[PDB]
């Protein structure tokens, strides 16, 4: 009766049912063993605590992320994953519905043909398909042209797109993500006299970047203004009760975006690459293309970045015509609200994959479907 | 990965 | 120890504890306790209900079966009087003990408890005697294997009586150690003198097992016992079932003893070795 | 029907003894042994070497204290033992006339401190698999078993793993916590001054400023401790004047009977009340080289685990063991990890500003029953889970690999 | 140090 769409986030899983306007099951892409000796024998311990559960108890474990910047690594962790979403939150058997997957752009084809041989024939899901989250995105907009900023945790990427059609030869993915701004963050809060180093401590410096980062309009005046310290300093409360002054690196690390120097990566910013990507395009759909700009992720969140994009994209750009920046408040979603849309249309209903013809064709067959 | 870049 | 008690003293001492406070008003003291002793028996004491005025006590016998279809009616009045009941937890005989009802004696009832695996299996046997004792028509032989795989077979005839022993040994460490020990058990007469005769054979089941289904294999030794009224009348009765049941037993502890000993042995000698070796280091 | 495993706790100290899937140790006897010893010289090339039967002729527990004619010889201390055979033939003992078990069919579990060298467990478990041909064995450090009686104390249907356990002890007193299950490796430490050398100065002083006493009879005298003789107190030189003051109403006397001449004799209580307990928190008194409190070492050994950890161990501490018995124990440690604690707190606050207030770390100690044995539960249920059937050590696994198998241990890893 | 490690 209905299908299941699920975002294997780099940073976070996202999945529920087809037709509903909210997932039903957000966790973290976690996969935990233990590190002491396995002593105990009473009451529950567990080899591989792997899940929601493992962000309880980080303090005894040696949390692994199974993906790496939009990449599978480890697939005994991206295996245990599903098999825990599918069964455990979801309790729904694979054959019952089948199931939508998502994946950035400029992957290796050998991760699509692993997935899909895994999940035809560990779970035999009756069909599935692989989309872009990109697409997704602007269905969730509801518009067909535009300009996508899929900023994941994992990676960053663009897609022009125009009415009807695609641009796949102005398609650039950037490395840096959120994880990248962690580290950072952290190697900062080293300098500040805080240290930070095992994973529990990355996902308290990951909390603190989501409560307590922000953008900054213009980066010289702020520092200015940070050099008069008494009104842009906050404190946190870290669980032990110790509590952390943070000045500087709440606009600090955002500007890495915008300066990638400072992590030494020799590239350019989000707003360089886009004005790139978009000047690649023809002439008459830069128009169409500067007046619709939709992004979407979950590193797009801090206040002001859509002014300060829309700044700098102004300045770089001719200033004769008007650019607009477009921010839904729901853009965390999108992907998966997309998803399920797609799924939704009657049109796509005979677009699946089925076992029969995966079986007489082969894996290589997702390589020819829609790219 | 699997040339440059870790993944 | 040396010759291994009879008295389970875990009894004695919980009963100890308990009547020792008996007088001291209204004092339950819920007990509710499982334990096990030789030849692969489970004890159990537990209140009947929430009622704590009574204390019981059972029995899981192996060879249960062939103690009911014997009938023991001389056990529930001679030894046992009024507080034996039907049994509850597994069909085997279990007692309890009247509290309200005023406890005169306090050690011999506490002593006749303890015997209580030793009280039950001496219906047989002691009958058997009283079979050939009466004059009354030699009774049929009979075999009783306990929970251990070996067996036990007595005859009853005329003018003596009979029994016989199997052994059977588990680790292949211990086969040979204990092979060693029965094997003088059968000559070492020279500080006995109204004591029966001993043999072993491992080799050639004796004619008696023959038709009987016992004990019967290849690394499987015997030993049987002859009986005579002189060593078995009504005055040197108990001691002798009590030195034939606890016989297993007592051949396992001596067994380790003896392991221990030679353990102490070889110790000692090292010190003598590195006393020898000692002459290599300079003054 | 199948048979119920055995649990022992062995120890320097007062062994217990009983079975599984039962709630009190029915069975609590000194680790006082007898031997037919006497007076030889040659004996350190035949230490004993008893002739004939003689070997096995002697008693043990508290029917060996009354045996005026051989040896008491204690063969545990604190832990390490000097020679082991004393402690076969107390194994042999128990087993056979106490608990009545045969080995091989039965499954033994069996308890060490934490300080324990491999070469230990790993002699004994082979003397055990050779002797006893037990077909399973199992070793784990006691602080757990302590864990899992505690859950008696309120709400057992409230799982709580976390915590930690100051477990007292005739010769050391350890200290380990827990961490939803599993515990720290690293963040162990032992502690040599117990509940004997306690002892030890009661009597020193006591044979100076008291007279009246037999000196055979000396420690049943220096039990006083064990009776309703000895408080904590927060605060050591005002109770000092105070007794010098008043030294009327605040002193008691003892009545204590001979056991050689039934002749009555007393003396008086003095000091001695609480500055035994009291040298726990101060064990500079009697071990020189340990000059290091007790509370202070259990912030700094919670201070030295995770962040996400810190914050639930504090709130579990468990009151198990006999050397804890003392009265007022647990006010005067929680007070002072409070008092530390918040002064840290303080200080964290005062070099980074702030007009919050933290909530304020909460710090509870627990009093309930089981403190003089809280081991004896935690082994009944460690038989009790079939899972423990599948994780000892098997027969053929020391058949050929050797008594390796039992060398396990939490603080090692390679 | 101030937070994280003693130093
Ligand atoms: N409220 C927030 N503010 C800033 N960053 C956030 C916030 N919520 C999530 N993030 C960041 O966005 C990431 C969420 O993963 P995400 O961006 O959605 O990758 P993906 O798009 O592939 O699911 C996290 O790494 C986190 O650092
Ligand atoms: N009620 C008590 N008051 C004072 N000391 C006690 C009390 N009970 C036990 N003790 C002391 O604690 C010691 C026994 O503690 P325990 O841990 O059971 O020995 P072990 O280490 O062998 O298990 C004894 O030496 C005894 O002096
Ligand atoms: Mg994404
Ligand atoms: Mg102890």
């Amino acid at each position: 009766t209905t299908a299941l769409v699920c975002d294997n986030g780099s940073g976070l899983v996202k999945a529920g049912f087809a037709g509903d306007d909210a997932p039903r099951a957000v966790f973290p892409s976690i996969v935990g063993r233990p590190r002491h000796q396995g002593v105990m024998v009473g009451m529950g311990q567990k080899d591989s605590y792997v899940g929601d559960e493992a962000q309880s108890k980080r303090g005894i474990l040696t949390l692994k992320y199974p993906i790496e910047h939009g990449i599978i690594t480890n697939w005994d962790d991206m295996e245990k994953i599903w098999h825990h979403t599918f069964y455990n939150e979801l309790r729904v058997a694979p054959e019952e519905h089948p199931t939508l997957l998502t994946e950035a752009p400029l992957n290796p084809k050998a991760n699509r043909e692993k997935m899909t041989q895994i999940m035809f024939e560990t779970f035999n899901v009756p069909a599935m398909y692989v989309a872009i989250q990109a697409v997704l995105s602007l269905y969730a907009s509801g518009r067909t042209t535009g300009i996508v900023l899929d900023s994941g945790d994992g990676v960053t990427h663009n897609v022009p797109i125009y009415e009807g059609y695609a641009l796949p030869h102005a398609i650039m993915r950037l490395d840096l993500a959120g994880r990248d701004l962690t580290d950072y963050l952290m190697k900062i809060l080293t300098e500040r006299g805080y240290s930070f180093v095992t994973t529990a401590e990355r996902e308290i410096v990951r909390d603190i970047k989501e409560k307590l980062c922000y953008v900054a309009l213009d980066f010289e005046n702020e520092m200015a203004t940070a050099a008069s310290s008494s009104s842009l300093e906050k404190s946190y409360e870290l669980p032990d009760g110790q509590v952390i002054t943070i000045g500087n690196e709440r606009f600090r690390c955002p500007e890495t975006l915008f300066q990638p120097s400072f992590i030494g990566m020799e590239s350019a910013g989000i707003h360089e690459t886009t004005y790139n990507s978009i000047m690649k395009c023809d002439i008459d759909i830069r128009k169409d293309l500067y007046a619709n700009n939709v992004m979407s992720g979950g590193t797009t969140m801090y206040p002001g970045i859509a002014d300060r994009m829309q700044k700098e994209i102004t300045a770089l750009a001719p200033s004769t015509m008007k650019i607009k920046i477009i921010a839904p408040p729901e853009r965390k979603y999108s992907v998966w609200i997309g998803g399920s849309i797609l799924a939704s249309l009657s049109t796509f209903q005979q677009m699946w994959i089925t076992k029969q013809e995966y079986d007489e064709a082969g894996p290589s067959i997702v390589h020819r479907k829609c790219f | 990965w699997x040339a440059x870049c870790p993944a | 120890m040396i010759l291994l008690e009879v008295n389970n003293r875990i009894i004695e001492e919980t009963l100890a504890l308990k009547f020792e406070n008996a007088a001291a008003g209204n004092k339950p003291e819920a007990v509710e306790v499982t334990f096990a002793d030789f030849d692969g028996v489970l004890y159990h004491i537990s209140n009947p209900n929430g009622d704590k005025t009574k204390v019981m006590v059972s029995i899981s016998l192996k060879f249960y079966k062939e103690l009911q279809a014997h009938g023991a009616d001389e056990l529930l009045k001679r030894v046992y009087g009024s507080y034996l009941v039907n049994p509850e937890s597994g069909y085997n005989v279990s007692l309890l003990y009247d509290l309200e009802n005023l406890p005169a004696s306090k050690d011999s009832i506490v002593h006749q408890a303890g015997m209580l695996k030793r009280n039950c299996f001496a219906s047989v046997f002691e009958k058997y005697f009283q079979f050939q004792e009466e004059g009354k028509e030699g009774e049929n032989r009979a075999v009783i294997h306990y929970r251990d795989d070996e067996t036990m077979y007595v005859e009853s005839k005329k003018d003596r009586v009979t029994v016989v022993f199997s052994t059977v040994f588990k680790d292949d460490d211990d086969v040979v150690i204990g092979k060693v020990f029965m094997q003088e058990f059968k000559e070492g007469r020279r500080a006995s003198h109204t004591a029966p005769q001993v043999l072993f054979s491992h080799r050639e089941p004796p004619l008696e097992l023959k038709d009987t289904d016992a004990a019967v294999g290849d690394n499987i030794g015997y030993i049987t016992f002859v009986l005579f009224p002189r060593h078995t009348n009504a005055s040197a009765r108990d001691n002798t079932i009590n030195l034939i049941h606890t016989f297993r037993d007592y051949l396992h502890y001596h067994i380790k003893c003896s392991k221990a000993y030679i353990h102490t042995r070889m110790r000692a000698k090292t010190s003598d070795f590195l006393k020898v070796l000692n002459r290599a280091r300079p003054d | 029907g199948r048979l119920p495993a055995c649990v022992v706790d062995c120890g320097t100290g007062y062994t217990k003894l009983g079975y599984a899937g039962n709630t009190e140790p029915q069975f609590i006897i000194p680790s006082c042994i007898a031997i037919k010893e006497s007076a030889k010289v040659g004996d350190q090339a035949q230490r004993r070497v008893m002739k004939g039967v003689d070997d096995l002729d002697f008693f043990i527990g508290d029917e060996a204290i009354e045996k005026p004619t051989y040896a008491t010889k204690w063969p545990i201390r604190h832990g390490i033992v000097e020679d082991w055979d004393l402690m076969e033939r107390f194994m042999e003992q128990v087993i056979f006339k106490y608990l009545r078990a045969e080995p091989e069919d039965h499954y033994f579990l069996l308890t060490e401190p934490p300080l324990n060298t491999p070469e230990n467990r790993e002699y004994t478990a082979e003397i055990m698999f050779e002797s006893f041909n037990v077909p399973g064995l199992y070793i784990a450090v006691q602080a757990v078993l302590a864990l899992a009686a505690s859950w008696t104390s309120r709400q057992v249907g409230e799982r709580t793993l976390t915590g930690t356990v100051i477990d007292s002890g005739d010769g050391v007193t350890h200290v380990i916590p827990v961490a939803e299950g599993y515990v720290i490796g690293s963040c162990i430490k032992h502690i040599p001054i117990a509940g004997r050398d306690i002892t030890y100065f009661i009597q020193q002083l006591l044979r100076d400023r008291e007279v009246g006493i037999p000196p055979e009879q000396s420690l049943e005298t220096a039990k006083a401790v064990k009776e309703r003789y000895s408080y904590v107190c927060p605060d050591l030189v005002k109770e000092f004047n105070k007794y010098d003051t008043d030294g009327s109403k605040w002193i008691k006397q003892y009545t204590g009977i001979n056991a050689i001449s039934k002749k009555e004799f007393s003396i008086d209580v003095g000091y001695e009340r609480f500055l035994g307990p009291e040298i726990f928190f101060h064990p500079e008194f009697a071990n020189p080289d340990f000059t290091q409190p007790i509370s202070e070492v259990v912030d700094e050994v919670i201070q030295n685990c995770p962040i996400d950890v810190r914050r639930p161990l504090y709130k579990n501490i468990v009151l198990s063991g006999g050397s804890t018995m003392f009265r007022d124990f647990g006010r005067r440690l929680q007070r002072d990890l409070k008092r530390t604690v918040d002064a840290r707190l303080k200080l964290s606050e005062e070099l980074s500003g702030g007009r919050l207030k933290p909530k304020p770390i909460d710090v509870q100690v627990i009093t309930h029953h089981m403190q003089r044995y809280a081991v004896w539960f935690g082994g009944s249920m460690l038989a009790s889970t079939p899972e423990f059937y599948q994780v000892c050590h098997t027969k053929k696994d020391y058949e050929e690999i050797g008594p390796s198998i039992c060398r396990h241990n939490p603080v090692f890893g390679v």
